């Protein structure tokens, strides 16, 4: 295990033959040394004789307690599971490194001495926020933007996949990225393409669930979010619909607008605090960019500000080519009449028509979609 | 030539490492055990020494002593209160009242005094580790640094120039300006160079869920701070901890004002804090309370304004001293294009213009690579700008 | 029985209270305002009657309360919400000072810097008698202060 | 429009639909022969199914 | 029948709740309001049956 990290010649040289044959002698001499322990001092079997001695030391009932402090001369104040806490001692088979205040431990039943530590069963909120698998298809599913698809790779993908271009420049990557525009243009759609592509851990939270019903439970939820994001990996924190923290007032929140405010002060800390930040990239998205606090959008917290426009009428035709790719489309239809139907139909409307017109065909058990399917589709989707 | 011959002689000896380390004992990936050849000290001896002679000594809390006799009144977590006595191994000296002690399970007598409870959410806000911002990175505001550095560290590094002159130096200082100006940046340089404990407090951490729970956290801060010989408290974003008392009708934000009042009492009056120096940093000072803006608490009122011209030209030299540039560019021309800009924006210009070199192919930025960055950062992100409604501090 | 000092925050209110702690050789007892606020119910109320019973025992004693607007905030009628547990500690401090079973053994010195916040139930005449104010120093006192 | 897949309206019932709601809920009642539930359903001018 | 006079003096059995098992033939079981116990299994009970 991690015996030698040198692999650098990478050929059929004698140097690769020399190094590993040196290591061959460092292993056998270490083998033959430790072999002569049991030859002259048998004294045990050591596969079980030390083990069963430990297993007979530790009692068969094993109570579970809680750490709250350590005094490093192998005795610490531990809390029992009722609430009455003791001043028991710690053993030597305890590996006194995995002990934090709040870690669940194993105790003796007789004198309650700290026998072993317990691996924690965590968590019912990490698995909530952590995206399990890659969501959907690739960047080729998008179509039409092609100017900011370069931009997001520039700040997320390319700092991760090519860590040589910023070094030859002598620069650090831009920190924050926000995404804004009208509703239904592809803000949430682009973030799935990033989570398809990346090898980082990807955390998502919606801005509406940042507000809590108790006092101070809001800023506690933010502090432990960035704790989770930092403790894993190079990671990507995606916060969607963050204007919703300030627009909608809910009667669950006992603190009024001045509990929204204290949460945003904590969020204002966690992006550009004084603490050592680490490798965490922040992506944000909204559709009401003018409402939120300008102190949160200052450079240093969010560097890149990407606008999404409405789909142009030659980018619209590309979107119909995507959502009607794998459907058995009858040759009656003409897509170019469908394009200029609404003058500002978003990319969401195109999928809203193409999914609905397929639903009309299954009412009549058909397999191909005709023209009058689309004729009654935009009446159903748009006009109400 | 010897393609497989260097491979299989490599591969078996990498296996022969594993094939005999399984015959020593590091294996059986545990549920909380030790490495096997590390606990051998307590294998026979301290097994029957740290367990069989040694006892459990359940820990308690003492109410009071009484005269003429030991006769201590003790208290435990949920059970009763007892009348106890000492052991032979401790003097009756350091068994002073209101102190946690360990107590056997049969006779109920006191074994050893204990260090008190530290309330661990205050334990996590001691910094333990220093950041890497030097005063050489806070260029452009030298006069503000000098007027700050003479309060925080010069009575600590030389506590004799003041005493022989007979003056008591100031204690409190707040740092205020528009955002992105250098307040949190200049606070990191102080924790770089200093040597006392540097306990940081973000003002959004004192909002608690119960009533008066936020005010007890202020004390446990100032209890462990008085134990130290010198400590340096840092308050950040204190517009959340208290603006002003305005109580009207339905008592709203009454809870946060009591936390703001307990902080006021720990700063002045009645056997003061001693050698504790505080340091606030806010974004809008006009909301703050007049009894907190009073000197004797917040003596120094250092301003962080925008850089003038030579503040700006110095900041370009800081954030572009470490990047591959064309030799023949002038920074003084660039700082005339950013009239009311912050130091955080100037760093974003320098990082953006290095990206344009990465956009096409090249390895060193040009002067026109800078100018394509200025009109994007200064003039195309000017819809947001964050400054002009904070210059008036509203 | 009961004195009250008020005014702008830098006029010197604690400075008289620290002066009297050095002059008389009585049992001086001091309080913070938000110290009488507890998470559990009835503990801040219990903490008031424990303090006055302690100053009852040391019969020459005076009690000091700093920042009285922490607990003495004016009561208000509202549904659906509002704090209540703070008023219980106030309403015993009204009673345990003055009312049923009164005493002349302890003297109260109270100090705040804002007055209009306070409940008129604690500014009656019998609970806090002599309400003195501290004006800002006019001209001549500033020559004496510095 | 891309958010909700299909919206379904529930109107108040008419004369043909007030009859069979009566027909299902008169199942568990011990009736008398000769009722003419049609005349009963027309007296309610579409209240609801409740 | 006359065995139970010298059978019922044996103390009763607790009832608990399995969370999950682990290495080397043990399970993690919690009691009513009492703390979680790492206990071993008997020989007549399969771990995958637990
Ligand atoms: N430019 C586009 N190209 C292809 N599909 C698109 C485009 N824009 C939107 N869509 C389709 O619309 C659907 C929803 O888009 P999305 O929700 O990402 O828009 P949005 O702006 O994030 O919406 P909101 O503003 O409500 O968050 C996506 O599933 C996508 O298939
Ligand atoms: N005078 C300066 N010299 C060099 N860098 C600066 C200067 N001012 C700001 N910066 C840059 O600004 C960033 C830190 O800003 P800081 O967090 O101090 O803003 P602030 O004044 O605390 O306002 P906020 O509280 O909104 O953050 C750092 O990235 C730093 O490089
Ligand atoms: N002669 C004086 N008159 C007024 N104030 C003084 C005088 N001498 C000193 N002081 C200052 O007044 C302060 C007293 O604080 P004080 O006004 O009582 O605070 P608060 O009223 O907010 O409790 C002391 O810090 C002291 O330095
Ligand atoms: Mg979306
Ligand atoms: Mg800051
Ligand atoms: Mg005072």
């Amino acid at each position: 295990a991690s015996k030698l990290p040198l692999v650098t010649p990478h050929t059929q040289c004698r140097l690769k033959l020399l190094k590993l044959e040196r290591i061959k002698d460092y292993l056998l001499m270490e083998e033959e040394f430790i072999r002569n322990q049991e030859q002259m001092k048998p004294l045990e079997e050591k596969q079980e004789e030390e083990r069963s001695k430990v297993d007979d030391l530790r009692g068969t009932p094993m109570s579970v307690g809680t750490l709250e402090e350590i005094i490093d001369d192998n005795h610490a104040i531990v809390s029992t599971s009722v609430g009455s806490e003791h001043y028991v001692s710690i053993l030597s088979f305890v590996d006194k490194d995995l002990l934090e205040p709040g870690c669940s431990v194993l105790l003796n039943h007789k004198v309650h001495a700290v026998i072993g530590v317990l691996m924690d069963d965590t968590d019912p909120l990490v698995t909530v926020m952590k995206v399990e698998k890659a969501p959907q298809e690739t960047y080729a599913d998008i179509g039409g933007l092609d100017n900011q698809i370069q931009e997001i790779k520039e700040s997320v993908e390319l700092p991760l996949t090519h860590p040589e271009y910023y070094e030859e420049m002598g620069i650090k990557p831009p920190k924050g990225v926000i995404l804004y525009g009208p509703p239904g243009t592809g803000k949430t759609l682009l973030a799935k393409a990033v989570a398809n592509q990346t090898s980082a851990t990807f955390l998502r939270v919606v801005g509406s669930e940042l507000i809590q019903k108790y006092l101070g439970d809001g800023p506690k939820l933010v502090r432990e979010l960035f704790r989770v994001a930092e403790e894993h990996a190079p990671s990507i924190v995606f916060i969607d619909e963050i204007d919703a923290i300030g627009t909608k007032r809910y009667d669950s929140n006992s603190g009024g607008e001045r509990e929204i405010q204290r949460t945003m002060l904590e969020l204002l800390n966690q992006l550009d605090g004084f603490d050592s930040r680490g490798d965490v990239k922040v992506i944000m998205a909204t559709n009401r960019i003018e409402t939120l606090d300008p102190a949160l959008i200052r450079p240093g917290r969010i560097d890149r500000k990407i606008e999404f426009p409405l789909p142009d009428e030659k980018t619209k035709k590309r979107i119909f080519q995507i959502h009607t790719s794998r459907m058995t489309l009858a040759d009656d239809v003409t897509l170019d009449d469908l394009i200029m139907a609404k003058d500002d139909l978003s990319g969401a409307d195109i999928k809203a028509i193409c999914t609905e017109a397929g639903l009309m065909a299954l009412r009549e058990r058909r397999m191909k979609v005709t023209n009058e399917d689309f004729k009654k589709s935009k009446e159903n989707v748009l006009y109400k | 030539t010897y393609s497989r011959q260097i491979k299989q002689v490599e591969d078996d000896i990498q296996q022969l490492l594993k094939k005999i380390n399984e015959l020593t004992g590091i294996k059986e990936s545990d549920t909380g055990l030790a490495p096997p050849a590390l606990w051998d000290l307590a294998a026979d001896k301290q097994t029957l020494q740290s367990e069989q002679p040694l006892q459990v000594a359940r820990c308690t809390k003492i109410i009071n002593a009484d005269s003429e006799d030991p006769k201590y009144i003790i208290n435990v977590k949920q059970f009763a209160k007892f009348v106890v006595d000492l052991s032979d191994q401790v003097a009756p000296t350091d068994i002073e009242e209101g102190m946690r002690v360990g107590v056997d399970r049969n006779k109920y007598q006191i074994h050893i005094p204990l260090p008190p409870k530290i309330d661990p959410t205050v334990t996590m806000m001691q910094v333990e580790e220093k950041p890497d911002v030097t005063y050489s990175d806070v260029g452009g505001c030298k006069e503000q640094i000098e007027k700050l550095r003479e309060v925080v560290e010069t009575p600590l590094l030389h506590p004799e120039r003041f005493v022989n002159l007979g003056i008591e130096p100031p204690k409190g200082v707040l740092l205020f300006g528009p955002p992105g100006t250098g307040k949190t940046l200049c606070a990191r340089a102080v924790a770089n160079r200093t040597d006392a404990c540097f306990i940081r407090v973000i003002g959004s951490e004192l909002v608690q869920k119960y009533v008066g729970e936020g005010a007890r956290m202020v004390r446990e801060l100032f209890e462990m701070a008085r134990t130290k010989k010198a400590c340096l408290i840092f308050f950040d974003e204190i517009d959340a901890i208290g603006g002003a008392r305005f109580d009207d009708g339905a008592g709203g934000d009454n809870e946060v004002q009591r936390t703001m009042l307990e902080l006021i009492n720990q700063l002045d009056g009645f056997d003061p804090r001693g050698n504790i120096k505080v340091l606030m940093a806010t974004n809008r000072p006009d909301t703050l309370d007049p009894a907190l803006m009073r000197p004797g608490r917040l003596d120094r009122k250092i301003e962080f304004s925008l850089p003038d011209l030579e503040g700006r030209t110095h900041i370009f030299k800081i954030h572009a001293r470490s990047m591959s540039v064309e030799r023949d560019i002038r920074f003084e021309l660039l700082a005339r294009l950013c009239p009311n800009s912050t130091g955080a924006e100037i760093r974003s210009v320098c990082t953006e213009a290095g990206m344009f070199a990465i956009r096409a192919r090249r390895k060193i930025a040009t002067e026109k690579d800078f100018l394509e960055a200025v009109n994007k950062v200064i003039k195309s992100y000017a819809k947001f700008s964050a400054t002009p409604r904070y210059m008036t501090y509203n | 029985k009961g004195v009250l000092m008020y005014g702008p925050p830098g006029t010197g209110k604690t400075l008289l209270a620290r002066a009297c702690a050095a002059q008389t050789k009585a049992t001086f007892l001091k309080l913070a305002g938000p110290q009488l606020v507890q998470m559990f119910i009835g503990d801040g109320a219990k903490l008031v009657r424990d303090a006055f019973a302690l100053a009852k025992e040391k019969a020459p004693s005076i009690i000091f309360i700093d920042e009285l607007d922490a607990i003495g905030t004016k009561r208000f009628d509202s549904e659906k919400a509002g704090d209540r547990e703070v008023q219980r500690t106030m309403l015993e401090l009204l009673n345990q000072l003055d009312g049923f079973q009164p005493n002349t053994q302890v003297k109260v010195i109270a100090a705040t810097n804002r007055v209009d916040i306070l409940d008129p139930a604690l500014l009656r005449s019998g609970r806090l008698d002599r309400k003195i104010e501290f004006p800002m120093p006019n001209e001549e006192a500033r020559a004496r202060i510095m | 429009p891309g958010r909700i897949d299909r919206k379904i309206e529930f109107p108040p019932p008419n004369e043909e639909a007030r009859l069979d709601i009566l027909k299902i809920h008169s199942r568990k009642m011990n009736l008398t022969r000769g009722i003419n539930l049609r005349k009963i359903a027309e007296l309610m001018p579409g209240a609801s199914g409740a | 029948l006359r065995e139970e006079l010298q059978l019922l003096q044996e103390q009763g059995s607790y009832v608990g709740e399995v969370v999950r098992a682990m290495d080397k033939k043990k399970v993690l079981v919690k009691v009513h309001p009492e703390g979680k116990f790492v206990v071993d299994v008997d020989k007549n009970i399969d771990i995958n049956d637990v």
